[PDB]
């Protein structure tokens, strides 16, 4: 949404461009458009909802 | 001198004229081409005129 | 929400 998704050689993360502070990709941190057919060089990673462990109660 | 690839170095650069950045991703064939393409007349127009 | 708001 803002940023740059890095990998420190295992987890994949969400950084600001202009200084290393990593944060876990959400759906928040993230904005999404179509499929993964198009794209040139996209990964399969997880994506954390921060809504569902709390709409599951 | 910080590297980046080119592709995503171009979609920060359509950012800054406010086009998010899944235009390009999602149009690059068309915008790498139609680039090679504006490069050539460039040759063109400085080969032939005077 | 709305829609999970169905829990
Ligand atoms: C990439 O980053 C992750 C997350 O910081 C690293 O894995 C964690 O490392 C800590 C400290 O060693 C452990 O307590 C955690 O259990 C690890 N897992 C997670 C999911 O947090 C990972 O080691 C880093 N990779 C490299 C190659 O440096
Ligand atoms: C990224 O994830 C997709 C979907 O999980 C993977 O696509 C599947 O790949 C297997 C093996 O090639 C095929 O049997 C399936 O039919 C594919 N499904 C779809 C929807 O295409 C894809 O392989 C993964 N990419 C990488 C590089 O691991
Ligand atoms: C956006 O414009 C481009 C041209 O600038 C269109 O792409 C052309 O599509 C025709 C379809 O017959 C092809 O013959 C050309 O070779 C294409 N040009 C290039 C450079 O690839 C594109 O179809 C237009 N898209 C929309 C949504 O209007």
């Amino acid at each position: 949404r803002e940023g740059v998704f890095v990998s420190n050689g295992t987890h994949w993360f969400v950084t600001q461009r202009n200084f290393y502070e990593p944060q876990i990709i959400t759906t928040d941190n993230t904005f999404v458009s179509g499929n993964c057919d198009v794209v040139i060089g996209i990964v399969n990673n997880t994506v954390y909802d921060p809504l569902q462990p709390e709409l599951d109660s | 001198a910080l590297q980046i690839p080119f592709a995503m170095q171009m979609a920060y650069r359509f950012n800054g004229i406010g086009v998010t950045q899944n235009v390009l991703y999602e149009n690059q064939k068309l915008i790498a081409n139609q680039f090679n393409s504006a490069i050539g007349k460039i040759q063109d127009s400085l080969s032939s005129t005077a």
